[PDB]
């Protein structure tokens, strides 16, 4: 088993920039190193084979170097095309065949604050003996944020789920939904309901809240 | 003209069986050797198995062995995955790949999705979420996937349809949102159109 390491995880870049991608082996894999492109909801595709070789149909913006433990992926000028996920893989020592974990290429943009929205549970859910509390994080950059739930000032762990959008193709934004799950009974017992938003581009953190 | 098409996936119960297929066109299937790779949700690549030339030689990843078998009908050009004893974690898109002429994955297919659940087929409930934001809450459905529309597709703009969560339940939940002029709003009607096909479930929800 070769461990492959990809650095960074995330690359945040503009179009036209040079792109440089890294892959470290755990022992020498010699020259046996591949690179793979995966655009979203598609499959993998081969870029580089054996460090240094272009695959068919693969444009010349795409490049690689290295030997032993040390590998590079080169893109010369970013097409927007190229903002994707990139994997490395060894054929030196297998099985198992191994992959890198991925680098993702993000569009880099100006820092954007969220956009914060709170949703009380509906009416109609209330009956199913449902209750969902919903907090919205609108169109923000970069991707790291933090939600905190609070119920009558008790903060909530383990009771929550969150999702994130893909990068906005016009905005280059991210959005997030947080779901607070909760008993009807619990719901009723409590008064104050509160989503607390912590982000890079806020002076301070934002709190959206409601009284049941 | 190299094509690969996977078939065979499914919802499948923990403990059971599932066969996958990989139809090759375009090349010497029979000269190649073949793999399967797998892609859990939110997650990276994971090599599963390899079959030779010849059928003679078969390697398996550790997490799979004794459960999975790799095989091959050369002469209907087809690659096979037999999955016994399915667990929860075997949930993944399953890709078939062509070995080059190696350990190199030359050509991949588009994949086929395998979902491993004791959970019962279900439609969603569709709750309302009332510079303005609005949307719909799509609770407690199984399985994937689901579609959202706003105003029959006439609203596109300021739309966020969020990826689904799994549920302790084993049901899915989700959100679609939209931002809008507070202006509008008196006055413009908003309806989220929800399609959940594996249940034959359609819901139209006015939010106001």
């Amino acid at each position: 088993e070769i461990v492959l390491t990809q650095s960074p995880a995330t690359l945040s870049l503009s179009p036209g920039e040079r792109a440089t991608l890294s892959c470290r082996a755990s022992q020498s894999v010699s020259s046996y190193l591949a690179w793979y492109q995966q655009k979203p909801g598609q499959a993998p595709r081969l870029l580089i084979y054996d460090a240094s070789n272009r695959a068919t149909g693969i444009p010349a913006r795409f490049s690689g170097s290295g030997s032993g433990t040390d590998f590079t992926l080169t893109i010369s000028s970013l097409e927007p095309e190229d903002f994707a996920v990139y994997y490395c893989q060894q054929r030196s020592n297998w099985p198992p065949i191994t992959f890198g974990q991925g680098t993702r290429l993000e569009i880099k943009r100006t820092v954007a604050a969220p956009s914060v929205f709170i949703f009380p549970p509906s009416d109609e859910q209330l009956k199913s003996g449902t209750a969902s509390v919903v907090c919205l994080l609108n169109n923000f950059y970069p991707r790291e944020a933090k939600v905190q739930w609070k119920v009558d000032n008790a903060l909530q762990s383990g009771n929550s789920q969150e999702s994130v959008t893909e990068q906005d193709s016009k905005d280059s934004t991210y959005s997030l939904s947080s779901t607070l799950t909760l008993s009807k009974a619990d719901y009723e017992k409590h008064k104050v309901y509160a989503c607390e938003v912590t982000h890079q581009g806020l002076s301070s953190p934002v709190t959206k809240s409601f009284n049941r | 003209q190299v094509q690969l098409v996977e078939s065979g996936g499914g919802v499948v119960q923990p403990g059971r069986s599932l066969r996958l297929s990989c139809a090759a066109s375009g090349f010497t299937f029979s000269s190649y050797g073949m793999h399967w790779v797998r892609q859990a949700p939110g997650k990276g690549l994971e090599w599963v198995a390899v079959i030779s030339y010849d059928g003679s030689n078969k390697y398996y990843a550790d997490s799979v062995k004794g459960r999975f078998t790799i095989s091959r009908d050369n002469s209907k050009n087809t690659l096979y995955l037999q999955m016994n004893s399915l667990r929860a974690e075997d949930t993944a898109v399953y890709y078939c790949a062509k070995d080059g002429k190696s350990g190199l994955l030359d050509y991949w297919g588009q994949g086929t999705l395998v979902t491993v659940s004791s959970a019962s087929f279900k439609g969603p409930s569709v709750f309302p979420l009332a510079t303005a934001a609005l949307g719909c809450l799509v609770k407690d459905y199984f399985p994937e996937p689901v579609t959202v529309s706003w105003n029959s597709g006439a609203l596109t703009s300021g739309v966020h349809t969020f990826p689904a969560v799994l549920q302790s339940s084993g049901l899915y939940s989700l959100s679609s949102v939209v931002t809008v002029p507070s202006s509008s709003l008196g006055t413009q009607t908003y309806i989220c159109n929800v399609n959940h096909k594996p249940s034959n479930t359609k819901v139209d929800k006015k939010v106001e």
